[PDB]
């Protein structure tokens, strides 16, 4: 459990899906 | 290069005819060695001695015994037929300017290159200061080589019988340091030719070891670490030992 | 299965990865339960080597791709991996998670934990496939946004997980030295520490 | 945390993370970091970022001894 299961994770999450959106556009 | 090995039989015969022929005012004793030059290494098993008289004024006065070649040929070969007449042998500390007329007188018996041994009979160095010379053609010079001690039957059990690390090293260096700084100072109070020539190796050759040292150091922690694994080790033959022990205190507390 | 709970990933790849072609418990666990994990541990301790043998070419797995299409994960995870191309890789992360990782028992405990090692695994491939690239380049080449660029190595780096140097001045991406000598020892200090300290603890325990 | 991610980075590109005052303020808290030694690195005005002076490679030193 060092460094991982202490401060467990709490992002890539919605930013995941968010990369999805300048992908499908600036392109 | 070849290799000269000297039994403790020889060097005791060589050092005890120092007061069994009354030598004094720095004199030499010259005997003779037995052993066996056809290989590689050579090994001298038997050793004598012969009378020699020399004036200390005058270089050109010398005895020797031819007569006492011939007596140990009638003795020697009836008991070790395989020891023949290699060379002879000195009891003074360094050599002097008659040793290249002796090698005349020897070179009809001698079957080889006659060894020229010197053993030092004031004991006053360290290790071995016993040292060996090979006389070939230059018009001549004597090859040094290193003398090693015979490890037999023969010798050994004589040797434990009577008789019952870098700091010796350390001492040994000045010997060869103080060696080339003396004769420096001779030199030059004796006047304002191999040593010359051979000098100017060992300087081109300690401030050249600091390049090294950043590749030195590499190897030095793998020592430390390799005894880091080991002291772990080295409390699991204590512990282990501890808990032993402590078994055998509980027995003798029940008793 | 024990091993998923204590997060092992090296032992269980050398179990469930490697091993015969039915283990049907019937009542307890199907075929297709455990071939599921499979990918799971094999992504860690078996390095690209294994993955083309017994992963991708091993027959195993081949007849349950043609079968069930819907797990996207022995499949399209190592066929993207394998390429090392990280513009297929991305979508692939998302589908498993949700269809994979979030519904099965002993895998949503780790879920991000777990995802969190399969990132780090690309990233590593590509760092030596190249010494200096520009940022906008990679940016415009496998389809990465420049804001979530800096979110997704700064959760590594700092940790000494991933070794890189970046510069923001020209806007490129450097190669640090993977493996030194003196990174090697700094593991042992704190294995030899650990050690000298239970037997001194302990030692001075019982006396 | 930052000094290990980014070898070198810009004068403004640390206020835009941290959310700090000004643009002198960041610069003169890293000089105050390596008084005990702990960033070991070097500020360079004119170019415009801070470079890294710790290259490793101590397994050539002596410390380790």
């Amino acid at each position: 459990e060092n460094w991982d299961d202490v401060e467990v994770d709490d992002d890539f999450t919605n930013e995941l899906k968010a990369e999805l959106d300048r992908y499908k556009r600036e392109n | 290069h070849e290799k000269v090995t000297i039994a403790p039989l020889v060097l005791l015969s060589a050092l005890d005819h120092y007061e069994r022929t009354q030598t004094k005012e720095n004199k030499r004793c010259v005997g003779v060695i037995l052993g066996d030059a056809n290989s590689s290494t050579i090994r001298v098993t038997n050793s004598f001695a012969l009378p020699f008289e020399e004036d200390e004024k005058n270089s050109d006065v010398w005895f020797l015994d031819h007569n006492y070649i011939e007596n140990m040929n009638e003795m020697c070969k009836k008991i070790n037929a395989k020891e023949k007449l290699i060379g002879w042998y000195h009891s003074g500390p360094k050599l002097r300017a008659s040793d290249l007329k002796i090698n005349e007188l020897f070179k009809k018996y001698t079957q080889n290159n006659p060894l020229l041994l010197i053993v030092d009979v004031k004991q006053q160095g360290v290790g071995l200061p016993t040292d060996a010379y090979v006389a070939i053609e230059q018009e001549k010079t004597f090859l040094h080589l290193p003398c090693t001690i015979e490890a037999e039957e023969a010798e050994e059990i004589g040797v434990e019988h009577l008789l019952r690390i870098r700091l010796t090293n350390q001492l040994k260096s000045l010997k060869g340091l103080q060696s080339k700084l003396k004769d420096v100072v001779e030199y030059l109070d004796k006047v304002i030719h191999t040593i010359l020539g051979k000098l100017q190796d060992v300087f081109n050759l300690n401030n050249l070891q600091k390049a090294l040292t950043v590749k030195t150091n590499d190897e030095l922690m793998v020592i430390y670490i390799s005894n880091l694994v080991r002291s772990i080790i080295a409390f699991d033959d204590l512990i282990e030992n501890k808990i032993q022990n402590k078994k055998i205190q509980e027995q003798r507390v029940k008793d | 299965i024990h091993c998923l709970a204590v997060r092992n990933f090296k032992e269980a790849a050398k179990l469930l990865v490697d091993s015969l072609a039915t283990f049907t418990s019937i009542e307890l666990t199907s075929y297709e339960s455990i071939a599921t994990y499979a990918s799971v541990t094999g992504l860690f301790t078996l390095e690209r080597t294994d993955l083309k043998s017994k992963v991708i070419d091993s027959p195993e797995l081949l007849s349950l791709i043609s079968t069930t299409a819907a797990l996207q994960s022995i499949s399209s995870l190592t066929i993207s991996l394998y390429a090392s191309d990280y513009a297929s890789y991305f979508p692939y992360l998302l589908e498993t998670y949700a269809n994979v990782l979030i519904p099965c028992k002993y895998l949503n405990r780790h879920a991000d934990f777990f995802v969190r090692e399969m990132r780090r695994k690309v990233y590593a491939q590509l760092l030596e496939s190249y010494k200096t690239l520009s940022l906008k380049s990679m940016a415009s080449a496998f389809g990465v946004s420049v804001a979530f660029l800096d979110n997704d190595l700064g959760k590594f780096i700092p940790n000494k997980q991933l070794n890189c140097v970046i510069d923001r001045v020209n806007g490129i991406v450097e190669t640090n030295r993977p493996d030194n000598k003196n990174a090697q020892y700094h593991l042992l200090v704190k294995q030899g520490d650990g050690l000298l300290t239970k037997l001194q603890k302990y030692g001075a325990a019982v006396r | 945390i930052i000094s290990l991610t980014y070898k070198k980075i810009s004068l403004r590109d640390i206020c835009l993370k941290l959310n700090l005052d000004s643009e002198q303020t960041v610069e003169y808290m890293v000089s105050r970091a390596i008084r005990d030694g702990v960033i070991e690195a070097k500020i360079n005005h004119e170019d415009g970022f801070i470079e890294t002076t710790e290259l490793l490679n101590i397994y050539d030193s002596e410390d380790p001894q």
